[PDB]
RNA sequence: CGACUCUUAGCGGUGGAUCACUCGGCUCGUGCGUCGAUGAAGAACGCAGCUAGCUGCGAGAAUUAAUGUGAAUUGCAGGACACAUUGAUCAUCGACACUUCGAACGCACUUGCGGCCCCGGGUUCCUCCCGGGGCUACGCCUGUCUGAGCGUCGCU
RNA sequence: CCCCGCGGACGCUACGCCGCGACGAGUAGGAGGGCCGCUGCGGUGAGCCUUGAAGCCUAGGGCGCGGGCCCGGGUGGAGCCGCCGCAGGUGCAGAUCUUGGUGGUAGUAGCAAAUAUUCAAACGAGAACUUUGAAGGCCGAAGUGGAGAAGGGUUCCAUGU
RNA sequence: CGACCUGGGUAUAGGGGCGAAAGACUAAUCGAACCAUCUAGUAGCUGGUUCCCUCCGAAGUUUCCCUCAGGAUAGCUGGC
RNA sequence: CGGCGACGUCGGCUACCCACCCGACCCGUCUUGAAACACGGACCAAGGAGUCUAACACGUGCGCGAGUCGGGGGCUCGCACGAAAGCCGCCGUGGCGCAAUGAAGGUGAAGGCCGGCGCGCUCGCCGGCCGAGGUGGGAUCCCGAGGCCUCUCCAGUCCGCCGAGGGCGCACCACCGGCCCGUCUCGCCCGCCGCGCCGGGGAGGUGGAGCACGAGCGCACGUGUUAGGACCCGAAAGAUGG
RNA sequence: CGCGACCUCAGAUCAGACGUGGCGACCCGCUGAAUUUAAGCAUAUUAGUCAGCGGAGGAGAAGAAACUAACCAGGAUUCCCUCAGUAACGGCGAGUGAACAGGGAAGAGCCCAGCGCCGAAUCCCCGCCCCGCGGCGGGGCGCGGGACAUGUGGCGUACGGAAGACCCGCUCCCCGGCGCCGCUCGUGGGGGGCCCAAGUCCUUCUGAUCGAGGCCCAGCCCGUGGACGGUGUGAGGCCGGUAGCGGCCCCCGGCGCGCCGGGCCCGGGUCUUCCCGGAGUCGGGUUGCUUGGGAAUGCAGCCCAAAGCGGGUGGUAAACUCCAUCUAAGGCUAAAUACCGGCACGAGACCGAUAGUCAACAAGUACCGUAAGGGAAAGUUGAAAAGAACUUUGAAGAGAGAGUUCAAGAGGGCGUGAAACCGUUAAGAGGUAAACGGGUGGGGUCCGCGCAGUCCGCCCGGAGGAUUCAACCCGGCGGCGGG
């Protein structure tokens, strides 16, 4: 707010012998304006209370190696249908989920042929279900130019864009990412993993420099090695009905003993 | 009033600071203007080394950095004077030169005149008049093989 | 999408301009879709209204095939007044009701030197954009 | 039986909350970063066919010219305008013009009063009046002219 | 070694479900949960809506211990919300609180300083207050008279409402 | 009929003016005017301090303080 | 098991009015004590008060870990989003931590067992090993006599469970020692290019925010304290210029 | 006993210029508090801050060491990170508090006086002629005047310089014009102007549609354009715009080339001989302010007042002694940097009319005070005025009909229209002021598809229907197991 904002006044309190309250008052007269409050987050017309200033940190910084964590886990999780489908991203017909064109899309100049790419690789339906989607916004952002709202659309990678951006970006919900500036923003839309992502064959490849095996680390960032499980083997119904463990078990007490009324 | 454990502080907020509080909002617009002006000014030199000139071989000052070496100044008017350059050619020819510098150690004064000898024969001279070459450099030597230079002329190695 | 940063996107500043338009201007906004007989003989899509052109009301309580003239241009409050497009009021006489230029479609152009010129140029700039598509 | 009063509902008043709208702000960022004696900022007074304010403008007065655009402006009237023997409107604005105070400048102002130099009229060119035009502030630089000094001298 | 029968209920959002025992006051104060509520952002609902959004009203039906919520009816005419996270100028009975509006008081106090009015008529829809005339009275020349300064700035003067 | 009343023109300005003297008067303000700012001055003092349920749950006592309407400290409390 | 069921009745009360019985003083606030002859409150609508920043401390969540952190700069079509995001690594400068102690000159954290020698003189030269000592508890883990089985035994075969006792002992606790720095008391040796007003070393008390095989760094959240207008409103005053 | 020269002064409406005042967010030079904190208060702190005065520019100030250091040395200034809440100061209390080094951003250096040398080589003004006008320039001429030896210009400045010899290298500058480019380079450089894709396709909702369905062919059409706004709802295709190393026109600017014209003048190395510096200034004493600077960091007043192998600094006052460092008392200089005022723009997890600027509106307006100054309230008919014709009572206000509109239960302070309060109507009640909790009862308004009350799995029987079951054959697909 302007820290002018309610103080452009000389007002001063009254005193306590005039039978209205200590609130300072404006001087003058001949108006509406004169004798009424000011000064006073309370007052119609004075400053709010602890007016909001501009040195308030909006930014926060986060640990190199875990907004490269992030990104891992982002991408681990594209590569789960469960996860996708759970983000609503219309994946019934892809042939295959972690879905990898080649590099010839990446010559693609026109919206037409880069539709045409889409309803070969049965993506459309995503495109269909942000055009449904669009609608306009609840509440003031529609005065604050956030007039209209959408879904989010898949998410194209590229590793050399020769024009493959011009050919999207007429796509509603679409995000075109180069591989080697990956995004969180856009992996994780709205702080949930499982975006449904297409990848061209070059930037696919480029993940193991980008990020590394366990076997080797990644060569395209000076130090960085892929995060370590704390649990390899997550199946945990198999493991508790593997016989190792069942051997070791007592007996399930499967028989409910209630209250027994006393006679 | 203090209560149980804890520092005693003496915060420096008795002065009215909000009146003089510097935002750093506008770091990255500062940021893509001095990018900007760096990428104007390299293209308005262009075959000239973007960086700047080079600068002398230099031991740190004190006891706690003396084992390591970074960028002086400019070469001294010794380092010159052995080196074979005129004091008021090297800047023209892209040498700085810091005048209130002298050398005390015979072997700091021979890293700096080696370093001008490497430069040298690595310079290349554009004749003044294009058409007409007095004694600068060969016509197969800067048709194409004179370009722009990113970063330090040949860089300080620790 | 928009990449200019000299262009504005603001819905307050928009409207602002619009509501604010000098009448040359003015002039521009209010243009109208041409024909498709017009559309075909001349390579143009819209053009901007005039005085004494012919059209038709496509949209509202007046739609209808009948060709009308324009009588009125009424800048300032962006409407155009047509011939046989009126209403009857209480008295007893009659008025014209405002339509915006975009709710009709030009039928007939009031040539003279001026109009011509417009129309060259416009079919002219659309030769080179499909020229440079193709 | 009513009157009065209380409670609840329907409706009608008073009131302008709520909700929606927003040519307004606030905050940040960018690019320039430009007043004035060749008369600034500010003020005053005036200017529209019908106009008090706001806006625009300066006696050429809600504007002249020029250039771009190309049929309006509009609340009513009126009136041009073959739109090419050249153009409504709007915009741009480089030509022209820009009343009185105001650093404010002949003197002074809560009033008014001069002086010099040309031109025109009564005069019938000589000097009185009337009108028009141009000067008439302070400090300061360089030069010019006029000078002051029982200042220091030289000739006589 | 099952089988004339090929069959055999529910479950376990494991942050879930189920069982058993004991206990329940509370200011200042502390802590937990909130599928309590408000506003805006990132996602999400192939969400809702001009065949009717928000809002408001209700002797309508209900749910929850409660915060509150859902639905019906009416008005209204253009936007609104659920779920997962995010961020707050986020919850009012008080503050002789601020701003705005409204009551009782109350058709009450009051329209009581300087003697005073009355008759007829005119206009006019309308006369105790206008106008004309006739009476009766006051200021009584240090005036309730005639003019000015300062101040006011058109109040001056006609005509019309 | 006077140390008389009074208009107008001037002069004196705030810790100053002016006072036949009352701390009177200085634009309804005077034991120090008014205006704006420093200023959201400070307050151990007065008043207020906004949704629900669940659980736990006090002290007005020690010691020190220009300390007695307040603090620190121990004690009492809750949470992890 | 019975009765009753459509223009008349059946059931419904949160919700509307009325009646009756019992109970029932007006809320907020200061207070030992408020219904108070204590103060604020005529009514209604809207606004209205622990906020942000900085610095600590502790708890918790996350990443990496004797390291950690790019926050400033730079590099990447400059800019819808992007003022974002990504990268640097001979940009780790630096900050914090990995060392403490004394005013300072300065100094600066390894012991234990087994041997031959001097005098195993409360000790100097080594060797061999091991590598922070010892006591008492100490979750957990390990060994374990002895048992628990079938239609039965004369004879061992595979594994399960219970188990008196025994052992290794995590963290942590209490103590005893040991080492580092300061400072006292005592006493004797050693070194040598500078034989010195030189330097080094020991024993016994005692001071230290120490060592004794690291736990930190960064980010986030919560609570508490303080500086700031500082939960909101409030002086009598002071100063500057008019 | 006049006339000249010089000096020092004066006047002029003399010829030609310049200053003034404004803004003041940022900057520079001064002057300068108190509130406040210290739980009091006087040093301290607030604070060299507010207020006051002066002076600028697009940046200003600073700035090329009388420096930092003590090193194996660095090297103008300014800004960022760090040093560092540290050294230090402080009723050593509250509190205050830098600098060096290191890493970055940017990087650029220089000119006088003096010492000298060069026949004052120097400069201004006035005339005449020519080429240019664009910020008045050049060329030539003047026994034209003036400034100036009390010192103009050239060389030359601490980084040494100059003058002679010996040797070596001729190596090529600037300014203003003519024409032409690549034209300028993240894709013209800038400014201005005019243009550039595709549904108003079929059926339907509506007052209006921008809504809802549909458009076979891989899918109505464009998409380098699905930002935004307007249009009678909610529009990629109706319109303006949007994208585009899209088009065209005009104007403006620096870059190279060939020509022309003008100015323009020798550089380096070695040896010899010379020559070298800023004074009421430094420094000291004292005083007062200031600083982290503490036996005194800086500034200033006053008194004293220098030196030349000197002077200053070397963070504890002094003497002696060595070493290190720089060269004060003259001047200029871009970049990195700042910007709550101005012009023109873009954006937002901000506010949505008691909010956000005081100001969404004829707002610094109305109005108040003599004045300095104080300073409001105040948005919304409707898509379209289609703004209620006409009849009728009243004098009119105002009604009653009628009419417009989807709506006037939108009718000119006209979106919706809450509460408090009031009028009317209906129901109920009333002598312990109202109101409240618990428990019922009565009435009333609504709710229940209330009004003959269920259902559904197997079995029994009746009356009927049937792309008909099981078992096999063919084919497809799965699931499990196989050294
Ligand atoms: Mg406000
Ligand atoms: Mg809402
Ligand atoms: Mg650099
Ligand atoms: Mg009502
Ligand atoms: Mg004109
Ligand atoms: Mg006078
Ligand atoms: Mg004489
Ligand atoms: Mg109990
Ligand atoms: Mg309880
Ligand atoms: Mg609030
Ligand atoms: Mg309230
Ligand atoms: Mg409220
Ligand atoms: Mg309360
Ligand atoms: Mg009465
Ligand atoms: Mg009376
Ligand atoms: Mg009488
Ligand atoms: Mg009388
Ligand atoms: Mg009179
Ligand atoms: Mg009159
Ligand atoms: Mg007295
Ligand atoms: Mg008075
Ligand atoms: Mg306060
Ligand atoms: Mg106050
Ligand atoms: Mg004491
Ligand atoms: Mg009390
Ligand atoms: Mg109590
Ligand atoms: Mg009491
Ligand atoms: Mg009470
Ligand atoms: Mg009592
Ligand atoms: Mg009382
Ligand atoms: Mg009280
Ligand atoms: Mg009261
Ligand atoms: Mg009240
Ligand atoms: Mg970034
Ligand atoms: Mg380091
Ligand atoms: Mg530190
Ligand atoms: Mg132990
Ligand atoms: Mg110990
Ligand atoms: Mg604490
Ligand atoms: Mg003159
Ligand atoms: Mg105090
Ligand atoms: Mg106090
Ligand atoms: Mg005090
Ligand atoms: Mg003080
Ligand atoms: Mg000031
Ligand atoms: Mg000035
Ligand atoms: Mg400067
Ligand atoms: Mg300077
Ligand atoms: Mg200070
Ligand atoms: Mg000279
Ligand atoms: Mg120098
Ligand atoms: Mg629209
Ligand atoms: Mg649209
Ligand atoms: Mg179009
Ligand atoms: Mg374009
Ligand atoms: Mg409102
Ligand atoms: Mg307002
Ligand atoms: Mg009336
Ligand atoms: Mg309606
Ligand atoms: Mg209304
Ligand atoms: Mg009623």
């Amino acid at each position: 707010v302007s820290e002018l904002a309610g103080h452009q006044t000389s007002a001063e309190s009254w005193g306590t012998g005039r039978a209205v309250a200590r609130i300072p008052r404006v001087r003058g007269g001949g108006t509406h304006r004169s004798g009424q409050g000011a000064f006073g987050n309370m007052c119609r017309g004075g400053r709010m209370f602890a007016p909001t200033k501009t040195w308030r940190r909006w930014h926060r910084r986060v640990n190199t190696t875990q907004k490269r964590y992030a990104i891992c886990s982002a991408l681990a999780a594209s590569a789960l249908p469960a996860l996708v489908m759970s983000k609503g991203h219309r994946i019934e017909e892809v042939p295959e989920l972690p879905l990898v064109v080649e590099d010839k899309v990446e010559g693609y100049k026109k919206t037409k042929e880069a539709v045409l790419l889409l309803k070969k690789l049965k993506a459309w339906n995503d495109i269909k279900k942000v055009y449904a989607s669009q609608r306009m916004r609840a509440g003031k952002g529609k005065m604050r130019n956030r007039r209209r709202i959408q879904r989010r659309g898949p998410c194209i990678i590229y590793n050399e864009d020769n024009g493959i951006i011009k050919a999207f970006r007429n796509i509603p919900g679409i995000t075109l990412l180069n591989v080697s500036k990956l995004n969180i923003l856009k992996l994780a839309p709205g702080g949930h993993v499982g975006r449904f992502c297409i990848w061209t064959e070059s930037a696919f490849r480029k993940l193991d420099e980008l990020y590394g095996t366990w076997r080797k680390a990644a060569s395209l960032k000076s130090n960085y090695n892929l995060p370590m499980h704390k649990m390899i083997n997550t199946d945990l119904s198999r493991i508790l009905k593997s016989p190792e463990i069942q051997r070791a078990l007592r007996a399930p007490r499967k028989k409910i003993h209630r209250r027994v009324l006393k006679k | 009033a203090p209560s149980r454990n804890g520092m005693v502080l003496k915060p420096h907020f008795h002065k009215d600071w909000q009146r003089r509080v510097a935002t750093w909002f506008n770091q990255p617009a500062r940021k893509i203007r001095r990018r900007k002006a760096r990428q104007a000014k390299a293209r308005r030199i262009a075959p000239r080394p973007a960086s700047g000139p080079i600068r002398p071989i230099v031991r740190c000052p004190t006891v706690r950095y003396h084992t390591k070496v970074r960028a002086g100044r400019g070469f001294s008017l010794e380092e010159l004077r052995v080196a074979g350059i005129h004091k008021k050619v090297a800047r023209t020819i892209g040498i700085s030169v810091d005048p209130r510098r002298r050398n005390k150690s015979t072997e700091s004064l021979q890293a700096n005149v080696q370093r001008l000898k490497e430069y040298r024969s690595k310079l290349i001279l554009f004749p003044r008049k294009p058409s007409a070459p007095k004694k600068g450099d060969s016509s197969a030597e800067e048709l194409k093989l004179a370009t722009q230079l990113t970063g330090p002329v040949m860089p300080v190695r620790n | 999408m928009k990449f200019n940063p000299f262009v504005t996107s603001d819905r307050s500043k928009n409207r602002k301009r619009h509501f604010n338009a000098p009448s040359h201007i003015r002039r521009k906004i209010m243009s109208s879709p041409l024909s498709k007989e017009l559309r075909q003989k001349y390579n143009v899509r819209s053009m901007p209204i005039r005085k004494d052109d012919e059209v038709q009301v496509v949209r509202g309580h007046y739609k209808g095939q009948q060709i009308g003239k324009v009588v009125q241009v009424y800048r300032k409050k962006y409407v155009i007044y047509i011939e046989r497009v009126q209403r009857e009021k209480a008295n007893g006489t009659t008025v014209h009701v405002g339509i915006h230029p975009s709710k009709v479609v030009i039928t007939r152009l009031k040539l003279d030197k001026d109009r011509k010129k417009i129309l060259e140029r416009k079919a002219k700039s659309r030769q080179v954009g499909k020229e440079k598509g193709k």
